[PDB]
């Protein structure tokens, strides 16, 4: 019964602050944490911190370093992000995520609804950022990562795949790289290892037009590929 | 975060009444403790550790326990519910290979659990001097129930 | 005998640096805070690196290592170890208020050899032993510091090594 | 009151072994340790080794390693010396003296009247070795270490100073170089510092006549000076 019930959307003058609030339930809320990934209009996803149910300590993006603050209320399972100074740029969708007791240990399969706020290191690489492909043609995003993510202590390369549709929050497809997730069909594939990884996609369908991202989870900060929109041709 | 450190950095060095054994033992009640262990690496001095192995390799994934008589390799996240452990420690991997490993134990623990880690430097032989075994035990007894 | 305080006693955050124990020289047990890779300065220094030894059974060994100005160039220049006159005079709690107070004084028949491995059984020689006694009546809780934080490389400041050693009674 | 009764004289070939006992009483055993000294005819003092009265551990002279065993019984408070592959220079008065349950803590206030058995590192220079002095004058004796016994821990020197009658142990006179033991005569003052100590004899009496040793406890192995002759 995880769900995470975001606030409302809300439009700030530059130079002004917002806080955004994310309420948790069907879950122990003190074994999990928070993470906030924002998504500028369609633009990519970037993680702003992490912030823990147990304790409140935070790790934080030193893109965002002294603008950004995460708290918890644990009575009440809420983590709040206020973001402040705004600048024109950080106009984007702002979600929470659950996460685990530490960051960058696993990808992000619980998703809040997403929050609008509108102002008046890895590095991932997908290959292509628009593709249009037929009906029942495959086809294939590549994504590379600028140093390797495979752990020598498990054998496992620490890299997710997600599918965003319109008006959702991403969905997670493939952890581990090759690992569907409950629910994921089989057309969808993800191969690869080190710095190379490949996410295909079968038999297309209507109903896989979506922007789809990578995303390692080896090293902080987390870091997502710029995102490859699939048309059909 | 609460952090227990096992530090060997100077302890394993070869010595005339080597091979010795130097144990770290860290025990474990309470809630997200952070656990870090520094061996020395093979270089990091000439001569010194040219020998050195750490065991279990895939540390700290991978962990030593003793069933009784017999000594067993098992993977920590199946000895401890609910565990993670992180590919990396500030940037490095998280492996001793790197010469220093981390975990952070998980809110909740059921049930009391034992488990070891080795730095073994006893096949190192500098002049007539052996290297040194060091032994990290970490005993976590249950809590937050 | 000075009765100390020290500034920024508690501005700062503890990791507990956990002791090695080694065993069977001779049936000789010996535990070990060893303190020569763990007070370098560091980005997010001053720290407390606590090193708590509890003992409860007799003719157990302690020794302490700590780092000597000019090991390392600029990393150890301003170290200052506490008490200077270790391990015959040793810390207190009394009260809140730490007090130093003899060793001997404290332990009944606690005796100090003057040398370790032929070297002086002195901080300034980087190593102090004491064997705690066959008898212990009392229990007792004293300390230790090597202290590095008042020093700076870069803008790297050192960090505080604390021993602390609980005695349990024992003899009965 | 503590006691140190040891094992009759034994005469022993060369190439066999001997094995002298020290029975204690008056102490808790297993508090203490028990060291062995040895002194041949006439000579000076060498410390043998140390064994502790509560786990048996022991402590060896150089010299005296792969010879010399030392054991205890706990239940009967007495210490064992065995010494193998006698040679003709083993020809000495062997002591057992209470230590501490430590080594090179203490000197030696308490002795054993010894075993004599016949067979068919720090420097201790003391300068003068006879001297020659009336009754009622003043008599001085120097006593040299090859490096410093100054502890700085306590500001203490550790150096003692000893008396030997013939036929009898030595018996313990200065400790911390300037203290007397309880007993000891007003007449007899340590003094000195670091490496340079001087035993001084105000109004000598008939009484004073023997042989003065000083020792260091303050590294291993124990060493004595090789003794001061006074006679009047």
């Amino acid at each position: 019964q995880v769900q995470l019930v975001q606030s409302g959307a809300e439009v700030k003058k530059p130079g002004a602050s917002v806080k955004v609030s994310c309420k948790a339930s069907g879950y122990t809320f003190t074994s999990y944490g928070i993470s906030w990934v924002r998504q500028a209009p369609g633009q990519g996803l970037e993680w702003m911190g992490w912030i823990s149910g147990y304790n409140g300590n935070t790790k934080y993006a030193q893109k965002l370093q002294g603008r950004v603050t995460m708290t918890t209320d644990t009575s009440t399972s809420t983590a709040y992000m206020e973001l402040r100074s705004l600048r024109s740029d950080d106009t984007a969708v702002y979600y929470c995520a659950r996460d685990k007791y530490i960051p960058v240990a696993d990808p992000f399969d619980y998703w809040g609804q997403g929050t609008l706020v509108t102002v008046s290191d890895i590095v991932m690489t997908q290959s292509p950022d628009s593709l249009a492909v037929s009906l029942g043609e495959r086809a294939t995003i590549n994504c590379k990562s600028s140093q390797s993510v495979l752990y020598s202590s498990n054998n496992k390369n620490y890299l997710a795949w997600y599918q965003q549709k319109p008006g959702q929050p991403p969905k997670l497809l493939i952890y581990w790289a090759s690992t569907r997730e409950s629910g994921v069909p089989d057309r969808f594939s993800g191969s690869g290892s080190g710095t190379d990884f490949t996410l295909t996609i079968s038999s297309l369908q209507a109903e896989d037009v979506a922007v789809y991202y990578c995303q390692q989870y080896y090293s902080a900060p987390i870091t997502f590929g710029q995102g490859t929109r699939l048309e059909i041709k | 975060n609460k952090e227990y450190v096992c530090d060997f950095t100077d302890q394993l060095k070869p010595t005339e009444s080597g091979p010795k054994v130097k144990k770290c033992e860290v025990k474990v009640n309470e809630p997200l403790i952070k656990v870090k262990i520094i061996c020395p690496l093979k270089g990091s001095v000439e001569k010194l550790y040219d020998n050195i192995e750490y065991v279990p390799k895939k540390s700290p994934y991978v962990v030593l326990t003793k069933e009784e008589t017999k000594l067993k390799e098992k993977l920590l996240s199946k000895l401890i519910y609910g565990l993670l452990i992180s590919p990396t420690v500030n940037e490095k991997e998280n492996n001793f290979k790197e010469g220093v490993i981390e975990f952070t134990l998980p809110p909740v623990v059921h049930k009391a659990t034992v488990f070891y880690f080795i730095c073994d430097n006893s096949k190192t032989e500098d002049d007539n001097k052996k290297g040194n075994r060091g032994i990290v035990e970490v005993y976590v007894e249950p809590y937050g129930n």
